[PDB]
Protein backbone atom coordinates (compact mmCIF):
# COMPACT_ATOMS: atom_id res chain seq x y z
CA UNK A 1 0.00 0.00 0.00
CA UNK A 2 1.33 3.74 0.03
CA UNK A 3 2.88 4.87 3.16
CA UNK A 4 3.46 8.30 3.86
CA UNK A 5 6.61 10.58 4.87
CA UNK A 6 6.48 13.81 7.19
CA UNK A 7 8.32 16.79 5.74
CA UNK B 1 -11.10 20.09 -13.37
CA UNK B 2 -8.39 21.58 -11.03
CA UNK B 3 -6.29 24.66 -10.09
CA UNK B 4 -2.81 25.74 -9.44
CA UNK B 5 -1.81 27.83 -6.59
CA UNK B 6 1.25 28.84 -5.65
CA UNK B 7 1.91 29.23 -1.74
CA UNK B 8 4.67 29.53 0.60
CA UNK B 9 5.02 27.36 4.38
CA UNK B 10 7.22 28.90 6.60
CA UNK B 11 9.00 25.88 8.15
CA UNK B 12 8.36 25.81 12.25
CA UNK B 13 10.50 23.65 12.12
CA UNK B 14 9.05 21.31 9.16
CA UNK B 15 6.26 21.93 6.79
CA UNK B 16 3.61 20.28 8.74
CA UNK B 17 2.52 17.73 6.26
CA UNK B 18 3.08 14.34 4.75
CA UNK B 19 3.73 13.04 1.51
CA UNK B 20 2.67 10.33 -1.05
CA UNK B 21 4.21 8.77 -3.96
CA UNK B 22 6.85 8.96 -6.27
CA UNK B 23 8.23 7.52 -9.55
CA UNK B 24 8.52 3.93 -9.10
CA UNK B 25 6.79 4.14 -5.52
CA UNK B 26 3.84 2.73 -3.97
CA UNK B 27 0.85 4.59 -5.74
CA UNK B 28 -1.48 7.67 -3.52
CA UNK B 29 -4.51 7.19 -2.21
CA UNK B 30 -6.19 10.53 -4.48
CA UNK B 31 -5.45 9.20 -8.11
CA UNK B 32 -3.84 5.59 -7.74
CA UNK B 33 -2.30 5.83 -11.46
CA UNK B 34 -0.63 8.97 -11.31
CA UNK B 35 3.33 8.84 -9.62
CA UNK B 36 3.16 12.00 -8.58
CA UNK B 37 4.30 13.18 -4.90
CA UNK B 38 0.56 14.22 -2.78
CA UNK B 39 -0.11 15.64 0.37
CA UNK B 40 -1.59 13.13 2.67
CA UNK B 41 -2.03 14.25 5.55
CA UNK B 42 -1.52 18.10 7.19
CA UNK B 43 -0.95 19.04 10.68
CA UNK B 44 -3.87 20.95 12.06
CA UNK B 45 -1.97 23.64 14.05
CA UNK B 46 0.61 23.43 11.65
CA UNK B 47 2.26 26.02 9.06
CA UNK B 48 0.58 24.00 6.45
CA UNK B 49 -2.90 24.29 7.93
CA UNK B 50 -5.07 26.20 6.02
CA UNK B 51 -2.79 26.47 3.22
CA UNK B 52 -2.65 23.33 1.68
CA UNK B 53 -5.23 20.03 1.73
CA UNK B 54 -4.86 16.20 1.42
CA UNK B 55 -4.78 15.48 -2.39
CA UNK B 56 -2.76 18.61 -3.26
CA UNK B 57 -0.26 17.03 -5.85
CA UNK B 58 2.76 19.16 -5.60
CA UNK B 59 4.56 20.10 -9.13
CA UNK B 60 7.10 22.29 -8.07
CA UNK B 61 8.94 23.36 -4.69
CA UNK B 62 11.62 26.11 -4.28
CA UNK B 63 12.16 25.82 -8.05
CA UNK B 64 12.79 22.17 -8.14
CA UNK B 65 10.30 20.03 -10.47
CA UNK B 66 8.49 17.85 -8.91
CA UNK B 67 7.17 15.91 -11.80
CA UNK B 68 8.71 12.62 -12.15
CA UNK B 69 10.92 12.67 -9.15
CA UNK B 70 11.46 9.99 -6.75
CA UNK B 71 9.53 10.02 -3.06
CA UNK B 72 12.68 10.02 -1.59
CA UNK B 73 14.04 12.55 -3.47
CA UNK B 74 11.05 14.95 -2.86
CA UNK B 75 11.44 13.95 0.53
CA UNK B 76 15.42 15.14 1.26
CA UNK B 77 14.69 18.57 -0.52
CA UNK B 78 12.03 19.39 1.19
CA UNK B 79 13.35 18.13 4.77
CA UNK B 80 16.78 20.48 3.76
CA UNK B 81 14.92 23.51 2.49
CA UNK B 82 15.38 25.88 5.21
CA UNK B 83 12.79 28.57 6.61
CA UNK B 84 9.77 29.72 3.19
CA UNK B 85 9.48 26.97 1.03
CA UNK B 86 7.38 28.40 -1.94
CA UNK B 87 5.43 25.04 -3.56
CA UNK B 88 3.09 24.73 -6.98
CA UNK B 89 0.44 22.21 -6.22
CA UNK B 90 -2.26 21.04 -8.39
CA UNK B 91 -5.89 20.42 -6.33
CA UNK B 92 -8.86 19.02 -8.33
CA UNK B 93 -12.60 20.16 -7.77
CA UNK B 94 -15.40 17.64 -8.35
NA1 LIG C 1 4.04 28.02 13.31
Amino acid sequence: RWYERWV
Amino acid sequence: SSMEIRVRVEKDPELGFSISGGVGGRGNPFRPDDDGIFVTRVQPEGPASKLLQPGDKIIQANGYSFINIRLEEAERLLKTFQNTVELIIVREVS
